[PDB]
RNA sequence: UAAAAU
RNA sequence: AGCUGCUCCCUAGCAUGCUACUACCG
RNA sequence: GCGGUAGUAGCAUGCUAGGGAGCAG
């Protein structure tokens, strides 16, 4: 992408520090979860934010790696679940 | 996207430390000897508590080839030592040869600059990013019993309710949550800023120490690699074991390699596995698996030193001395050398791989170093010792799917564990001694000797600050004659005299208390150090072997006899075809019974019951195993010779001193 | 490479190399095979040759094991041991294995080919293992004879699928059927290259043929075609699991008061959820697939799989689940075959659904609750093993008509089997009894039922429904127009045009024929759409057409007149030549210029 | 490193180091071109060489096989026995080695200098694996011919075309030609830094030459221009498939009937899908290309491949194409190359719409239903095994006519090739036809083709709109006054000089010639453009008057002036002694003295 | 001389 | 799916050493 | 009848390589 490009310009060397490349400039998000109240404490709601970006919900799985919606994921229906999911998010504009 | 921060450090020290009266090199690229090495990564230590943690580690930079773009690190940003940039660098270049591939591949800038960012809310430790859309969980699936064995050791009286012995050992299993939150104890590492002075004469005596050795570079042609088949690292393991990459380089590219990196940094991938073994507590046990580009030089540049220990006898550090043919008794009678009032002791350090703090992991690197006095120049070792440290200390753990940092503590197996830990060893046991020494009340010492050694010490230490020659050798016998110490890699055991341990003359045990919380953030409870005062008796537990003083005909020896439990275990307990119809692996049986030979020399009696159990159980073995062998063809075989094995004398022959 | 002894199941490591399909035996045993049979080649490990180069004494009687190595008689090493020796021969496990009597019957089936009667009649009453052995050899002998058939070559192109071949001289020419594939290779020097898969079919005239391919490759005259062999796998599951009983009903639950219709079977329900499994005996089609739907109802939540071996059967048989189930239904029935058309439904390859149809070969390998074979008239030990191995279940039902078809087993030429020997459950019929009965015809005209049951049966049966419209003009049979000696007879269609057209309302009616060909020919002048006796056996019409070929014995056949005579519900008409069935016939037969 | 022979195919590990490409021989016929020729050193997995050191005798003939090593004679070990023996070498797979005797031309070839016609004439005229090597090894001599050139001196940057680039003295500098693309470099002292590639041609003045880059890095007077080199990777790939016929078109959709002006090309465009592939003769402008484009319409959902490996013809596909087809298209040529610009349509790399229009070198290993080739006439039979290397498509089709102008292939010195041996598909079309002949004209007027058909062609395309003043004033050449070695013809042009002002309608005419210098002098006495046929390749100028040089067939270059021709809209003047190419463009015969 | 195979 | 260290067992191979008897010369 | 050069088979040592298994950190 272009932005690589682009913060590679703004070094005034050329020579960065690998750690906040993909912090910057990656293209998607996955967050694993634990418990529920940490979940509610974080991507609760469809889109949240991370790393002064916007990122958006979709698609999020279990530990056997099944499809599960936002809808299930309630205080009480929790002890249901393979329960430290993987949420994957999307860089929204 | 700043990275630098030098004038940074300097005003920090100058706001505080303005009279410290001596230069700080903000890199120690710019330091002079070694000992300025520790004096200023020392200080870097406390300084990078406070600059943001997403600005360490790799600086990669953009570079092209064949007019193509790539991402690839040229330097690094040591929290203890400042910045560092790669030294040959080359822009542009047409194509790309062997080492050169490699140097890219194991390297996580273009892995990592091509992965998905993730966030995990499991740990603690700071994640940096994943490879793939699923992170994976592994388990550890349950040992398989030997039933038939199981059996016969019941039908002769073993295992009714209320003996001695009975099954303690067994095959844990684990879930999915456990190689993260088993790799999580990383929590357990915390900055810690090490008092310097006095370590600059710990280190003295440390290396006095490893006076009679001798190492330094060596060519690859001479390199020896006992078993050439283990994983490769990451990714290497996607092509084969270590066998194919040492034999598709030439006996120069490997020179061409080591050569590279005496000038160059070469950031690593570690990755972690789970240990299957018996064991008894629960909580799972793993390793860590070093990528090969580390290894294949490492070997070459200290191979020559460990040789070197490895093969020596009578000295402090013990590794590789075996202890058969009486050679156990050797060990524990020259540890006993002249003490005036002998008393034995033994302690543990808690979760020893993790709490390291990295301070002493250097001080260990640079002891080891310190051999190389011809064999390199001067920035050579600086440079080895970086690619050393970025390496095994700070590198990008890969567990799971998804790279994360280690903040610090021993990598479980890279090419130098086993000499690191005994040298960190050593270095807490002296710096206990000194401590003690120093704490006590001058004023009440009796022996004038001492008083003087006492306060001298203070001067040499405090206000002298080069180093001092004859002082270092006069204590450093002063303690090989009144603590005598046997080491292995963290396993202890010291005589020391206990009269002087009374006047707090030498270290006791609280002395290691006080020395463990404040200088590797932990804590020693009393509960697994162990003190002895007869000696007749052997030390209470050394390796996990127990001590028995044994007449061996005209005299008495010590000699090692093991945990019964742990044998029956391994009796009982094995991973599918072994064992299990184990008429085709008396072996096993064999070696297990050498094991346990001392057992039959024993005052208590089901322990000589193990050994007779195991003698009768091989000849049933071999026994019924001819008896279907004939039924399969129809003639036994010729000669089998095998008959010697259930015979007590043969194993009487590995204890004595004639081989 | 061990296993047991076909007649002792004890432990060894030899195999009759010179009995075709190389099977298991114990010493002894082998033995008494080497010793009363022109069969001498005995395999192990390794086989039993003389090792010293050119010595080719194969008769292992002879021969010596020297130093590790076998050796003839003279190039014997000066140490040795006789092979065959003591009553026994050398092998593994020696002196552990029982040896037993059953080895003349055993060579009898090893030696025979398949042409006489007795052979098979001992075949379907030895014991179980022998007997899957006995089957494994016979189609083995089946497959290897239809090798012998000739080549064929193109001899010049017409059309994109009008051609004009040519035969091997003096060599067996196989039929035209849509059983047989041909590889096509065509040879440039040098290149000797596979084109493809074809099949065939006659044209309109000699030699003009039609064929079917895999890809639309250019012909030439430089090709040619052989028929593709095939292979058989080993069997090891038995042919019928031990029967048993239970004291209570398990696995299955009734309803309550659903589907009255169905009512007196319930008795037998029960009692087929009592048993392991059961068989059952009924004239064609009447409680036959009624009763198997039934039941598949009586019990919602089974999970039930029916199967056969005849397509247009399962067919039929789907269809009129169909009539009845939930959709929640499947017949996964054909892969990349079904050369003939079939099902229409659903898919061929889930295996989800509760109510699986399929056919017998192209089965899955799956489980489920209960299952029902049906036709069992009509298949080999070798299939019920096959079924019995690729499934697994609880509760089995068989049923069948051991008055109906057999399976072809073309090979015999010498006599005739009883229907008692067909296979094992044919037998569990014919001897014991058939556990579970039915007597009633709810499928037939009540006219041609007092027929049948005047004939084959002893007259025992009943139904309803009488008139009309039935006929048998013993037309004379005209020239047998046999293209191979499959037959036609096209002045027999010389009359159906006289009902092509006198027809009022006989015009969906489905045509029926003894042979393939004059079947064939019958799509050509049209009347409607026709099929084969055998692959009928499954549904009923209101109106069926049957012309007949001469008087051969595969026509004048009674079973093949009775099962095909009994498909239809208000009209039906047969057309022998007929010296006297016609006279065991009751309807109103006509003369040539008589057709209303 | 293993592989098989190149001559017998034999699995061997044996490469003839003294052959440039080093093959792979197997051990008879490594054998036989060793004492065959001077090709005196063989390589297998290691060379073999005198291991004792200073001995630097090579050859096998002469070396030993040592304890585990090779030796001289003198240094051989006591135990020590030669190579080379019973007519083969030491080598893997020694027993299944086959051989065979056709060393003769393989030889001539590891021996030839390419810069000769029978050379050439062997290469299109032996067996595939022959070819191919040909094809390697002259295109390696190309290469280190190539090489032969060097750097140069920038005296100036004048403009962002002009530029003052003096060549490295003791070097035969590399002449303004678009295929001489250099790799610059801006020297900071130090800065082995690319900063791009630039290439040179002739502009309307000397010496100031005119150059385009890639990038529009401006340069200055310290650059230095390297020549940009690689090395030529083998192929695989046979030059064409063996062609395919079928009775009908594979998954080929045919358009209903829109855009039915391309009818004629229909029914030539199902022709198609019934073969593997085809080739196709035509003058350009014609139906070429154009019958392409409204195939790709023939059949609208079918992913197709366009190339050729000359941008300008690219461009001239490219566009022309996009016109009567959605955009929605694919043409993504370079990604970070390309002297001039390129497509300029979409994207780069994503392989995306059913229609992809790029170059040979650009062609990555992609797949369609069909890929399209015009151009043929110009590449090599390395091109062709090239496309066949980066495409699989299910069709292929080969579009040219031989009367063009093909590779440069500079190392011709004496004697030319007859386009009868173009390549590969080129030596069958004038061997065996094009198995379509494509008509007719578009662009150029009618007398521009009537009288240029009397001359390559046989009077085949048809143009009409002759107008207007195309006419032939042949004029007896002058002396040779030629400044570089290129002749300059000013005399010639001395027959517009009195004709300048005789045009005043006709002062948008555009100058050709042959010689480069004659177009240079030309531009000295010039008063309108120039244009020759190296840039050409779709485009016309309205006038144009041809000027001829030297009597040499340089001028009259039957194929040269013919393409010449083919690229005008109305107007022409030739101008040659002419003693019989003006029978053959018959217009107006004109004189230079006189003005009629 | 009748069915009919990852 | 690691870094070492010790130990047993099996197999091959090389070379030595040694033994002797069998063959050539002294 | 001895000494030196050629065989045999045997024995001893060791060294390498290869393979299996167990224990300690
Ligand atoms: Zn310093
Ligand atoms: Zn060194
Ligand atoms: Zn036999
Ligand atoms: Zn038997
Ligand atoms: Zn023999
Ligand atoms: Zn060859
Ligand atoms: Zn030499």
């Amino acid at each position: 992408n272009d932005a690589l490009n682009n913060i590679i310009n703004n070094a005034r060397d050329g020579c960065v520090p690998l750690n906040i490349i993909p912090l910057t400039t990656a293209a998607k998000l996955m967050v694993v979860i634990p418990d529920y109240n940490t979940y509610k404490n974080t991507c609760d709601g469809t889109t949240f934010t991370y790393a002064s970006a916007l990122w958006e919900i979709q698609q999020v799985v279990d530990a056997d790696s099944k499809i599960v919606q936002l809808s299930e994921i309630s205080m009480d229906n929790s002890p249901n679940l393979a329960w430290p999911l993987i949420v994957t998010a999307l860089r929204a504009n | 996207l700043k990275y630098d921060f030098t004038e940074e450090r300097l005003k920090l020290f100058d706001r505080y430390f303005k009279y410290w009266d001596q230069t700080y090199h903000p890199n120690c690229v710019n330091c002079l000897d070694d000992r300025c090495i520790l004096h200023c990564a020392n200080f870097n230590v406390l300084f990078s508590t406070v600059f943001p943690p997403t600005s360490f580690g790799p600086l990669v930079r953009k570079i092209f080839v064949d007019g193509v773009p790539f991402v690839v690190s040229t330097g690094y940003h040591f929290r203890e030592l400042g910045v560092v940039h790669n030294q040959d660098v080359n822009l542009h270049s047409s194509r790309l040869s062997f080492k050169e591939l490699l140097v890219y591949a194991a390297d996580p800038a273009m892995h990592a600059a091509s992965g998905n960012l993730l966030l995990d809310k499991r740990t603690t430790c700071f994640s940096v990013a994943a490879l793939t859309n699923n992170v994976a969980f592994q388990t550890v699936k349950p040992g398989n019993f030997n039933k038939d064995f199981y059996d016969f050791a019941v039908s002769k009286g073993f295992f009714k309710e209320g003996s001695s012995v009975e099954l303690k050992h067994f095959f844990f299993a684990q879930d999915g949550n456990a190689a993260i939150s088993d790799y999580d104890y990383y929590r357990y590492n915390l900055p810690t800023m090490c008092d310097i002075r006095q370590l600059l004469f710990v280190v003295e005596v440390v290396d006095k120490y490893f006076d009679c050795y001798d190492g330094g570079c060596i060519n690859a042609n001479q390199v020896i690699v006992n078993n050439l088949d283990k994983s490769a690292g990451f990714p290497f393991n996607k092509w084969g074991k270590a066998r194919l990459y040492y034999d598709s380089m030439s006996y120069e590219d490997q020179d061409a390699l080591f050569a590279y990196t005496k000038r160059n940094v070469i950031p690593t991938i570690t990755q972690m596995n789970l240990k299957y073994a018996i064991s008894a507590k629960n909580r799972a046990r793993t390793v860590a698996g070093v990528s090969i580009c580390s290894t294949m030089t490492n070997r070459q540049f200290h191979q020559k030193l460990l040789k070197s220990i490895a093969a020596t006898r009578g000295a402090t550090v013990v590794i590789g001395t075996s202890k058969f043919y009486g050679g156990w008794h050797n060990m524990l009678k020259t540890v006993y050398s002249d003490v005036e009032n002998p008393h034995l002791m033994g302690w543990d350090y808690p979760k020893c791989d993790r709490a390291m703090p990295n301070m002493l992991r250097i001080m260990a690197s640079l002891v080891l170093a310190r051999k190389h006095t011809t064999c390199c120049s001067l920035s050579h070792r600086f440079y080895r010792l970086a690619n050393e440290c970025a390496q095994v200390l700070s590198e990008m753990v890969m567990c799971g799917g998804s790279l994360y940092v280690k903040p610090g503590g021993t990598s479980s197996g890279d090419a130098t564990t086993a000499y690191a830990n005994s040298v960190f060893n050593i270095c807490q046991a002296v710096t206990a001694n000194v401590n003690a020494l120093l704490s006590t009340d001058g004023n009440k010492i009796a022996d004038k000797y001492v008083r003087n050694l006492q306060h001298r010490l203070y001067e040499c230490l405090y206000r002298n600050r080069d180093v001092d020659t004859d002082f270092v050798n006069e204590f450093y016998a002063y303690l090989r004659k009144h603590f005598s110490m046997m080491i292995l890699s963290d396993d202890a055991v010291v005589c020391f005299n206990s009269t002087y341990a009374s006047q707090g003359l030498v270290a006791s045990i609280k002395n290691f208390k006080s020395v463990l919380y404040y200088q590797n953030n932990v804590f020693m409870s009393e509960a697994k150090c162990w003190t002895e005062t007869d000696l007749t008796k052997g030390p209470h537990e050394f390796c996990s072997q127990h001590t028995m003083l044994v007449k061996q005909g005209d005299d008495y020896v010590y000699l090692p006899y093991p945990d019964p439990s742990r044998i029956l275990g391994a009796g009982c307990f094995v991973d599918d075809i072994v064992k299990t119809d184990g008429t085709l692996m008396i072996e096993r049986f064999v070696s297990l019974a050498i094991d346990a030979y001392p057992l039959t020399k024993h005052p208590n009696q089901e322990y000589a019951d193990v050994f007779h159990l195991y003698l009768q159980y091989i000849r049933k073995l071999h026994d019924e195993l001819t008896g279907h062998m004939l039924d399969m063809y129809s003639v036994m075989l010729t000669n089998n010779n095998t008959s010697r094995y259930w015979e007590p004398e043969f194993y009487e022959a590995m204890y004595t001193p004639h081989t | 490479a061990v296993g047991a002894c076909v007649l002792c199941n004890s432990q060894t490591s030899l195999r009759c190399g010179a009995c075709i399909r190389r099977p298991f035996l114990c010493c002894k045993c082998c033995y008494d095979h080497v010793i009363s049979t022109s069969h001498k080649l005995v395999l192990s490990v390794n086989p039993y040759v003389c090792n010293a180069p050119g010595c080719d004494v194969t008769d292992v009687t002879q021969l010596y094991l020297g130093g590790m190595s076998y050796y003839c008689k003279s190039h014997k090493p000066p140490i040795s041991f006789p092979l065959c020796a003591n009553g026994q021969v050398f092998g593994l496990y020696k002196n552990t294995c029982v040896g037993s009597d059953n080895v003349t019957d055993f060579n009898a089936i090893a030696t025979c080919d398949w042409t006489n009667a007795g052979d098979y009649i001992l075949a379907n009453t030895c014991t179980e293992r022998l007997k899957l052995f006995a089957a494994e050899t016979l189609k083995a002998t089946e497959e290897t004879f239809k090798l012998s058939y000739g080549i064929a070559t193109v001899r010049e192109v017409l059309s994109d699928r009008e051609l004009h071949l040519s035969w091997e001289v003096g060599k067996p020419r196989p039929p035209l059927n849509r059983n047989y594939v041909f590889t096509g290779y065509r040879v440039t020097k040098n290149s000797k290259v596979q084109i493809g898969e074809y099949t065939f079919e006659k044209g309109d005239y000699g030699d003009a043929v039609v064929y079917r391919g895999t890809t639309t490759y250019k012909l030439n005259v430089g090709d040619y075609f052989v028929l593709t062999s095939h292979t058989v796998m080993p069997l090891s599951a038995p042919t019928l699991v031990p029967q048993e009983h239970y004291v209570r009903i398990t696995g299955l639950y009734p309803t309550l008061n659903i589907s009255d219709e169905f009512s007196s079977n319930v008795a037998n329900y029960q009692k087929v959820g009592m048993q392991k499994y059961s068989t059952l005996q009924g004239p064609p089609g009447t409680g036959k697939s009624h009763f198997a739907i039934g039941l598949a109802l009586y019990y919602p939540s089974a999970r039930i799989v029916y199967t056969a071996c005849s397509h247009a059967a399962v067919d039929a048989l789907c269809e009129k689940a169909l009539k009845y189930l939930p959709i929640d239904k499947c017949s996964r029935i054909i892969p990349a075959r079904a050369r003939v058309e079939c099902f229409d439904k659903f898919k061929v390859n889930s295996t989800l659904e509760q109510y699986v149809f399929c056919t017998v070969n192209a089965l899955p390998e799956t489980t489920a609750d209960i299952v029902v074979f049906d036709e069992i008239s009509m298949a080999t030990n070798y299939d019920l093993s096959v079924v019995n191995a690729r499934l697994r279940a609880k509760h089995y039902v068989y049923i069948g008509d051991p008055a109906q078809l057999p399976a072809p087993r073309t090979l015999l030429t010498k006599g005739t089997l009883e229907p008692e020997y067909f296979n094992s459950v044919c037998r569990l019929m014919k001897t014991i009894g058939p556990d579970m009965f039915l007597g009633t015809c709810r499928r037939c005209p009540a006219e041609i039922v007092d027929t049948v049951s005047a004939l084959v049966y002893d007259n025992k049966l009943k139904a309803h429904k009488d008139k009309s419209a039935q006929c048998f003009k013993m037309f004379y049979k005209g020239v047998i127009t046999h293209d191979v000696s499959s037959a036609i007879n096209r002045p027999q269609i010389g009359v159906v045009r006289e009902f092509l057209t006198r027809n009022p309302a006989w015009r969906k009616a489905v045509f029926i024929s003894p042979y393939n060909s004059q079947n064939a020919v019958a799509s050509k002048i049209l009347g409607l759409p026709t099929q084969t006796v055998d692959s009928s056996q499954g549904s009923e019409y209101d109106y069926v057409i049957f012309t007949q070929t001469t008087e051969t014995a595969h026509s004048c056949n009674v079973n093949r007149f009775n099962v095909a005579i009994t498909r239809a519900k208000v009209g039906i008409l047969c057309i022998m030549s007929d010296r006297d069935l016609y006279d065991k016939l009751q309807f109103t037969s006509l003369e040539i210029p008589r057709r209303n």
